[PDB]
């Protein structure tokens, strides 16, 4: 649906999953910060697109990046 | 109401300038504006004036006039305040000084 | 050998896609670990748009200011 | 008309003191409180000028009450939870005298 | 059960959208196509506040059987022979409730 | 890890509201939350109103997930328990949906892979006209 | 490709809601993002759209010419033209009451008529076309030619004849032919007409297709231009008492350079007009052969920008690189050419109502004023899609590493100054024009209009009595007897030139004053920030400190989520967004201004303008409220007039100017929110649960209530502005 | 019969073809192959 990718500037503070109201991101085993670990985004088909992943990314300017994109009914925030 | 009501009272206001009316003459455009000064604010979004402020911080950085006070746009709903507060009061002293000249040059 | 700056040497970004672009900032420390893409963690005086004053940059992100 | 405001003679505002009538250059106000002076009799502005240092005795009184139920001496939770007091004081005393009292000062 | 409640009333804020302002739509269509006839006026098709008639007919009939220790009506807005200048103004005669006053009442 | 498996556990004590299944359970698919409370207590169900879940298993059927979620966020950080919901298609085919692995996604379990990830910094994208007259964008190389 | 409307996009296809109608719709012509897309197809896809717009364009013309020639008392027009009315086309409203078609019967008319304000009455007389057959014949020509171009757009698409993308992009040829061919032999063929067809029309006698062949349109006939005798074609120059349509006065000279106005008609000479297609005729059939296309000669377009790079770099690489960046990307191509296009059309607007071309159009006063308004609204739109297709090429369309350095990454460079210093100019211009207007209005307000700050338009003044207005004293080139320009000039063109400019009565020139200052600076503040906006939105396309991959979201997308403090509104396309509104603005200023002096100008009292443009009171009172009463009292209580329709048409835009602000105002949450409750009452109504839709009925989307908004906003701007210039100066007809 | 045609044309411009266009572009709008 929409197209949650993430790129490697991440630190691992896990604020963005925390913040996700979808279950959309998810930290994994990574070895390229301190904190080793970085969050990855399976569950793309069941983002809204809130930008709060990118609301709570605390880099330069982000890491989780939302690109709006095909708008399903979950991704339209449909409960009819 | 265009004709009879608002183009037909709304005489007294601008065949105002002159006699003591003169100020609610002045106070009808200059709401007029104000309401109008506020649909820049309602229209409008926080990322394009943050991005023009940028531009301008640019301007200053170069002339060793940065602020410390970093210039941030409006908040959104600060921008929505903003926006409904001018409307609000431009609309109002518009019709506040349409009332007030009309009804006192009349009656 | 540690690499990178030091944990007060001044540096400058060259990160297109920063808010301090072009901008000096205090090197607060430098991840030594070989496998951290952006080791060189940066504190800058003035917040960015998201409230926040300091972030890790690479090494070629970045260059030793002379001053 | 009804006028309470005079304006300053300095950058050709004066224009805006009207021929309002009476021997008088002045704004013509529109708050009524011309019919609200002659609903209480008052008929002299020594009357008006004693109210108006009431009124800032009263500001100052106020002002005060402030200071002290919030630096000096300040209710707590119990005194603002019980309701059934305040009603009855600001029905039978604040609200009852006080219609009594200004219907007094009509009789 | 909200969703009833702002679902009835949007319905309802519809519906008044439409049968007044609408009601005033089908007014400049009709004076602009010269179908006076066809207007919602008193001398077109006609809306009158029955209801509204009716209270002004009981109020200005009401201190004679009802509110006997009255002399005259609470207001004169109801109705009567009662037109009370104090010199060359008018001071509140009876104000009629017409099919304009339905439409903007309903607005 | 294997699923929970969703049996017929009851449900919360609610009177009824106007937030519930209207037809995107009827024709397509929707959600259902299941969480162990330890003593029966009142809580704000998502869908307005304020329901009281019971003691030991609940199980409250709901439209989306961000439903599901924002209801499991506020038990997981006011109530404390552990929460887990699913989706079911109208069909069957109940989807195990929340943790994935039986840990929550904000900790870094193994085995869970790297999907939708770039290997660079967020500008470094190419622009859109590399990528022009091209089904892919400028965020999938 | 796709399975639902949307075929031309899978993504909104597989969209459950309505959104899918609404993207369909919009996204239709954006071929450069549909689905299985090449630039081969983008192209073909373009020039068969060209082809369809221009058979639009013919059946519309042929739409006039039918309903001027069937409803129209086009043939009694020609007659008294500056005393009978046009009409446009008939009227059958089923929903007319009696007295509104006695109102609307104008013209000498069987029935209820519009009056014909677009003044294609009196182009049409201007360029021959007499009679009402010949109308007719003018329509069915241009149903054959829409009907040719609908066969050109058909037939290149298909395989056979379908343009390859290395056609398209040959931008030698194209200029080559263009220039010479669509420009120079189109304007030597308009030079034709002039001369065997409105030249021999304004004079007299009807040369039409039967025999054109067996007269002359000039005594002698090709001796003077074979044998280079070209001043036998400025012989008898029917001068100073020619009757426009009749033989009375007229003359044998069919390229007499005379400037100035016809004083009859009040238009420009038709032999000046035949003499100057003519001239540029020759000019651009010079300038076609440039380009190198196939015979080795001729200038290559990249070796002309490759070459242009300054010693010193100061601009940089200078144009190394930028026919690259506008031959493979047709929004550069676009933007170029509707800025052009605004230039001009400006410029139309700005030349037709100051030099006249067609006879007895400054006559009829509410047809300038439609025609400069219509200009203008359309040549600030063009120019804002400039604008925004600049920033759809940044986006889309620009390579930074092919152009390095360049001309065009010089402005991505030091896009802050360029910024700012507009954000200066702007920020200037309304400060101080609005501080002097504020002033104005205080000082009528305190019945000082003495202390009013009245700044002349020395500059303006000056240039115009460097044109020969004798008005103000400054004795300039052309003012001034004793000079080089009124001795070189003033045996061919200046005669005629002085005597049109110094008529205080026609548009030539017009006497201004310290309103005209005033407005002037108005103009400027609107023009520079509108250039504020867009050129901010087209630099920061690509990206900013707040946004920096603000390219990998195209043009068109809402926000980048509240935080970051907040990104509402950040696209370019929202800046765009913003500076329709400042356009329409700015435009709305120029044409006030244009309306009120010509308006005092045609009704006689230019001081009226003089004494109150300079307080804004004044445009309110003297212009707004005084013009509108004729209007708005198109239908009152007892009774109606022909001015009803307008009445109707400025409430109605009114209404919808009104109703954009619901979008742009009111935001989305609130609507999605309550279409919720909506769709719960519809699958829970009785009776209507049978009912239910196929599309979910999703709030509309943000951009595109941006974009509504900003439709019903302009919509009701153009609507109402329309009806009260039009009805205002068909109300009184100065 | 040519002041009559106005009358033909119209309705059939305006009510007729309306009607005929919006059913045949909803149906466009709904159609799935
Ligand atoms: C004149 C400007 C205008 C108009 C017409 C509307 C119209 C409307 N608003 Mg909006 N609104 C506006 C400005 C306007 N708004 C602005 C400036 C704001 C700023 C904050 C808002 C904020 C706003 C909110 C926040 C809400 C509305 C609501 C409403 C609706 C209530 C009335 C209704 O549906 O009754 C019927 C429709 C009308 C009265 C509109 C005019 C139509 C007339 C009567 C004639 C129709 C002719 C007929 C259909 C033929 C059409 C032609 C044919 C060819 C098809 C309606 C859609 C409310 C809503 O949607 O819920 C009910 C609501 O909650 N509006
Ligand atoms: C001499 C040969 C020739 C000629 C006549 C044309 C003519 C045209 N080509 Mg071109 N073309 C040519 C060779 C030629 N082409 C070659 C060799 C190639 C291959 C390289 C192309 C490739 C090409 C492409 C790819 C496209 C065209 C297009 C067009 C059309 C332009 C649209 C239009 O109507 O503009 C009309 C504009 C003018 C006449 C200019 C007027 C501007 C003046 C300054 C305005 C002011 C005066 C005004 C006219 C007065 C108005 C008063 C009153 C009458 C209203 C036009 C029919 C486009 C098109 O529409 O496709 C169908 C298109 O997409 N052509
Ligand atoms: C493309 C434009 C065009 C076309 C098709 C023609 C075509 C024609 N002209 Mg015209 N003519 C034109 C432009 C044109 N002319 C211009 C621009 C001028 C001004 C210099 C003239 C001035 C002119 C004169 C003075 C005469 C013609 C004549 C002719 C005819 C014989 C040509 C040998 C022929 C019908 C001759 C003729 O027999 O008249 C019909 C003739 O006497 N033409
Ligand atoms: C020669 C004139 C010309 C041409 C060929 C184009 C062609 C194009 N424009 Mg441009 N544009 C123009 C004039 C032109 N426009 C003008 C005058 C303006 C200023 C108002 C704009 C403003 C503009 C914007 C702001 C955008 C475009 C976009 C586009 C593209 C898609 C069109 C679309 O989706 O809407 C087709 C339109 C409709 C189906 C009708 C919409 C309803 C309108 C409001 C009223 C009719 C297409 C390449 C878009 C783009 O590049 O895609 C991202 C885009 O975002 N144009
Ligand atoms: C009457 C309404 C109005 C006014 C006054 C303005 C004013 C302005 N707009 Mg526009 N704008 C409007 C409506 C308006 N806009 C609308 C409806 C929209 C659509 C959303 C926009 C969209 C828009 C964009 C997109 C941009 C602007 C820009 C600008 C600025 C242009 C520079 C200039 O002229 O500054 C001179 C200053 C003024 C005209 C301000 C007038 C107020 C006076 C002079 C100040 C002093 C008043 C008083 C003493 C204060 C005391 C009051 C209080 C403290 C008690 C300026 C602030 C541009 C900008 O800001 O960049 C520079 C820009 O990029 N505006
Ligand atoms: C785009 C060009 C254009 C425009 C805007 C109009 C506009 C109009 N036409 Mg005309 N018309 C045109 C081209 C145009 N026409 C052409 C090319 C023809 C010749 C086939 C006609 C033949 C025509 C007739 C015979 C009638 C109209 C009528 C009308 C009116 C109602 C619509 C119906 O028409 C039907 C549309 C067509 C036949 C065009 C098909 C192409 C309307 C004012 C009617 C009228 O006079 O109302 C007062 C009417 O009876 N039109
Ligand atoms: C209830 C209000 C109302 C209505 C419905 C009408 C109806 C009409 N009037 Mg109007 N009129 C009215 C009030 C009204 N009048 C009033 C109060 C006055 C003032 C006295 C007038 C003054 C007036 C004049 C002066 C004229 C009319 C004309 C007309 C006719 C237009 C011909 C037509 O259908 O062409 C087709 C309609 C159009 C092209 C306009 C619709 C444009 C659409 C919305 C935009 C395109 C959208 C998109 C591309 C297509 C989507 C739809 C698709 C499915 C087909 C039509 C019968 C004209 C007439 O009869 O001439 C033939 C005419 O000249 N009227
Ligand atoms: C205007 C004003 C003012 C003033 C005012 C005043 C002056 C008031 C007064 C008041 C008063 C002066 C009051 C009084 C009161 C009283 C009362 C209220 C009483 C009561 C009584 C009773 C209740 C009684 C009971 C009884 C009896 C019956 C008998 C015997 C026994 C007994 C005692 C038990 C001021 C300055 C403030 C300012 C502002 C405005
Ligand atoms: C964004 C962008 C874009 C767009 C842009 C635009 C839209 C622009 C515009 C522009 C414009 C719109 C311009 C204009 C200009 C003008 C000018 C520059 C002028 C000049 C003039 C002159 C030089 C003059 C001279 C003279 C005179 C004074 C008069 C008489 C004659 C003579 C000749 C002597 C593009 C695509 C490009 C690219 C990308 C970016
Ligand atoms: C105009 C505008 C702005 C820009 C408005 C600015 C940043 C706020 C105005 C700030 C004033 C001008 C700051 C200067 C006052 C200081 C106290 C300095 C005083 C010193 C002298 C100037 C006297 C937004 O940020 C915005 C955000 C969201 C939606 C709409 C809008 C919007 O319409
Ligand atoms: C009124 C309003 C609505 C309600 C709009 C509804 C959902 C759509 C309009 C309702 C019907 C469909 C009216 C259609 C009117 C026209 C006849 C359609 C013309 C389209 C044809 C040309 C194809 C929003 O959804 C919205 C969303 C975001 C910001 C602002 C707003 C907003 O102001
Ligand atoms: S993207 Fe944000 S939440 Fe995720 S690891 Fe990086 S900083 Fe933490
Ligand atoms: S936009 Fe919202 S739902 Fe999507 S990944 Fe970010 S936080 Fe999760």
């Amino acid at each position: 649906s929409h197209s949650v990718k993430i790129y490697d500037t991440c630190i691992g503070c896990t604020q963005c999953v925390r913040a996700c109201p979808t279950d959309v991101l998810e930290m994994i085993p990574w070895d390229g910060c301190k904190a080793k670990q970085i969050a990855s985004a399976p569950r793309t088909e069941d983002c809204v697109g809130c930008k709060r992943c990118e609301s709570a990314c605390p880099t330069d300017f982000l890491s989780v990046r939302v690109y709006l994109w095909h708008e399903t009914t979950r991704s339209m925030g449909l409960a009819y | 109401w265009l004709r009879d009501f608002l183009w037909a009272q709304a005489s007294q206001v601008i065949q105002s300038y002159g006699s003591s009316l003169s100020a609610y003459g002045l106070f009808f455009l200059g709401a007029h504006f104000v309401w109008a000064f506020s649909l820049m604010f309602l229209f409008s979004g926080r990322g394009y004036w943050q991005e023009l402020i940028e531009s301008i911080v640019w301007a200053h950085n170069k002339l060793k006039v940065a602020p410390a006070t970093q210039p941030r746009a409006l908040s959104i709903i600060q921008g929505r305040a903003v926006g409904v507060t001018h409307y609000l009061l431009g609309g109002i002293a518009t019709t506040w000084a349409f009332f007030l000249a009309r009804i006192i040059a009349v009656g | 050998p540690p690499i990178g700056p030091k944990r007060g040497s001044k540096v400058k970004i060259l990160r297109r896609e920063s808010y301090w672009f072009k901008n000096v900032g205090s090197v607060v420390a430098v991840d030594q670990d070989p496998k951290t893409r952006y080791p060189v963690v940066v504190r800058f005086a003035k917040v960015n748009y998201a409230n926040i004053s300091t972030n890790n940059y690479a090494l070629d992100e970045v260059e030793e200011v002379a001053a | 008309g009804p006028s309470a405001q005079v304006v300053w003679p300095i950058v050709g505002q004066e224009i805006l003191n009207g021929d309002v009538g009476g021997g008088f250059r002045g704004i013509q106000i529109t708050s009524g409180f011309f019919q609200i002076w002659r609903a209480s009799g008052i008929t002299s502005e020594l009357q008006l000028y004693c109210t108006a240092i009431g009124a800032l005795v009263f500001a100052a009184l106020m002002l005060f009450a402030g200071w002290f139920h919030y630096h000096k001496a300040a209710p707590k939770l119990a005194w603002f939870q019980d309701v059934e007091s305040m009603l009855n004081h600001h029905l039978a005393g604040l609200l009852g005298l006080g219609s009594l009292s200004w219907a007094g000062h009509q009789v | 059960h909200r969703d009833a409640i702002i679902s009835h009333l949007n319905w309802v804020c519809i519906f008044l959208g439409f049968h007044s302002f609408g009601l005033y739509i089908h007014n400049d269509t009709m004076s602009a196509l010269g179908r006076p006839q066809d207007m919602f006026s008193d001398t077109a098709i006609q809306l009158q506040p029955v209801f509204a008639q009716w209270i002004q007919n009981t109020h200005a009939l009401a201190p004679g059987v009802t509110a006997p220790g009255e002399t005259a009506s609470t207001s004169l807005t109801w109705g009567g022979g009662e037109l009370v200048a104090v010199g060359g103004k008018v001071a509140l005669l009876p104000i009629p409730l017409g099919t304009a006053d339905f439409l903007v009442h309903h607005i | 890890t294997p699923p929970q498996l969703d049996p017929n556990t009851p449900s919360p004590i609610f009177a009824g509201s106007t937030g519930g299944l209207l037809r995107k359970a009827q024709v397509e698919e929707f959600y259902v939350i299941t969480w162990n409370s330890p003593k029966e207590q009142i809580f704000e169900m998502p869908t307005g109103g304020a329901a009281i879940m019971r003691e030991g298993p609940n199980l409250l059927k709901l439209a989306r997930k961000e439903q599901c979620l924002a209801l499991g966020t506020r038990l997981r950080s006011k109530y404390k328990i552990t929460y887990q919901f699913y989706r079911v298609f109208p069909n069957g085919e109940v989807q195990y949906l929340h943790p994935k692995d039986g840990v929550y996604p904000e900790k870094a379990n193994p085995g869970r892979e790297g999907v939708g990830l770039n290997m660079r910094s967020i500008g470094k994208n190419v622009s859109p006209i590399e990528v022009k007259f091209t089904g892919k964008q400028s965020y999938d190389l | 490709m796709a399975l639902r409307f949307p075929r031309f996009s899978q993504g909104l296809a597989q969209d459950p809601t309505t959104r899918r109608i609404w993207f369909g719709i919009a996204t239709a012509h954006d071929f450069e993002s549909h689905d299985d897309i090449t630039e081969e197809r983008l192209y073909q896809n373009i020039f068969a759209s060209h082809f369809g717009q221009l058979a639009i364009i013919f059946l519309w013309t042929s739409g006039n010419l039918f309903h001027v020639a069937w409803q129209g008392n086009f043939e009694t027009w020609v007659q008294d033209p500056l005393h009978v009315r046009p009409i446009a086309h008939a009227i059958w409203d089923p929903h007319f009451g009696q007295p509104a078609v006695e109102a609307f019967t104008r013209g000498g008319a069987l029935g209820p008529v519009n009056i014909a304000y677009s003044g294609v009455y009196q182009w049409w007389y201007t360029i021959g076309l007499r009679t009402n057959e010949d109308l007719y014949t003018g329509a069915l020509f241009l149903l054959f030619l829409s009907a040719l171009s609908l066969i050109g757009g058909w037939l290149h698409l298909q395989p056979k004849w379908k343009p390859r993308v290395s056609w398209f992009k040959n931008a030698e040829s194209r200029l080559n032919h263009h220039l010479s061919g669509l420009f120079g032999v189109s304007s030597l063929a308009w030079t034709g007409h002039l001369v065997h067809v409105a030249i021999p029309a304004s004079r007299g006698e009807y040369v039409r297709w039967n025999n054109f062949l067996n007269v002359l349109p000039h005594p002698q006939g090709l001796g003077p231009l074979f044998t280079g005798q070209w001043n036998l074609y400025a012989q008898n120059p029917d001068s100073s008492s020619h009757l426009f349509g009749t033989s009375q006065g007229s003359g044998t000279a069919i390229l007499t350079l005379l400037g100035g106005f016809h004083p009859q008609t009040q238009s420009l000479w038709l032999t000046d007009m035949a003499h100057h297609h003519l001239a540029i005729a020759i000019l651009f059939l010079i300038a076609g052969h440039m380009y190198r296309t196939n015979f080795g000669i001729g200038h290559s377009i990249k070796d002309l920008l490759e070459a242009h790079i300054p010693p010193g770099g100061r601009l940089g690489r200078g144009h190394k690189g930028l026919y690259d960046t506008i031959n493979n990307s047709i929004h550069f191509q676009l933007g170029l050419a509707l800025a052009s296009l605004g230039v001009i059309t400006s410029l139309v607007a700005q030349h037709m109502y100051s030099l006249p071309a067609y006879a007895f159009i400054a006559q009829d006063f509410t047809t300038q004023a439609a025609l400069y308004t219509h200009h203008q609204y359309i040549a600030g739109f063009i120019m804002t899609g400039a604008f925004a297709h600049g920033a759809i090429f940044f986006i889309r369309d620009y390579n930074p590493e092919q152009n390095e350095d360049n001309v065009l990454a010089r402005m991505l460079d030091h896009k802050e100054a360029i910024i700012s210093h507009l954000s200066w100019a702007s920020l200037f211009l309304g400060f101080h024009t609005l501080g002097l207007y504020v002033h104005n209005d205080v000082m009528l307000a305190f019945g000082t209009p003495e202390k009013q700050i009245l700044i002349e338009p020395i500059f303006a003044q000056w240039i115009q009595s460097a044109h020969g207005k004798t008005s103000y004293g400054f004795d300039v080139l052309l003012s001034s007897t004793s000079g080089p320009a009124f001795n070189a000039g003033r045996s061919i063109w200046l005669p005629g030139w002085l005597n049109a400019i110094n008529e205080n009565s026609n548009s030539l020139f017009l006497t201004i004053g310290p309103g005209d200052f005033l407005v002037h600076h108005a103009i400027a503040l609107g023009l520079h920030t509108t250039t504020l906006i867009l050129v901010k939105g087209a630099l920061d396309a690509r990206g900013s400190k707040l946004m920096p991959d603000k390219k990998d979201f195209g043009y068109s997308f809402p926000c980048d989520g509240p935080g970051r403090g907040g990104t509402c509104d950040i696209s370019a396309w929202d800046a765009f967004y913003l500076a329709v509104f400042w356009m329409l603005n700015t435009i709305g200023w120029v044409t006030f201004y244009w309306h009120w002096k010509h308006i005092t100008l045609w009704q006689g009292n230019v001081s009226q303008f003089n004494e109150s443009s300079t307080y804004l009171m004044g445009w309110l009172r003297d212009y707004l409220w005084l013009n509108s009463s004729q209007l708005i009292n198109g239908y009152n209580p007892f009774g109606m007039n022909s001015l009803s329709v307008w009445a109707w048409m400025f409430l109605f835009g009114h209404l919808v100017w009104a109703t954009g602000f619901m979008f742009l105002i009111s935001w989305r949450g609130y609507w999605q929110e309550l279409i919720e409750t909506l769709a719960w009452a519809h699958e829970r109504t009785p009776l209507a649960n049978l009912i239910r839709w196929k599309d979910k009925p999703v709030a509309l989307s943000i951009v595109q209530a941006r974009l509504v908004g900003l439709a019903h906003f302009s919509v009701g701007y153009i609507f109402t502005y329309a009806a009260f210039l039009i009805a205002s100066t068909s109300g009184k007809f100065g | 019969t040519f002041n009559n045609l106005p009358s033909i044309f119209v309705p059939l411009v305006g009510l007729v073809f309306p009607a005929i266009a919006m059913a045949s572009l909803f149906l466009h709008i709904q159609k799935n192959k």
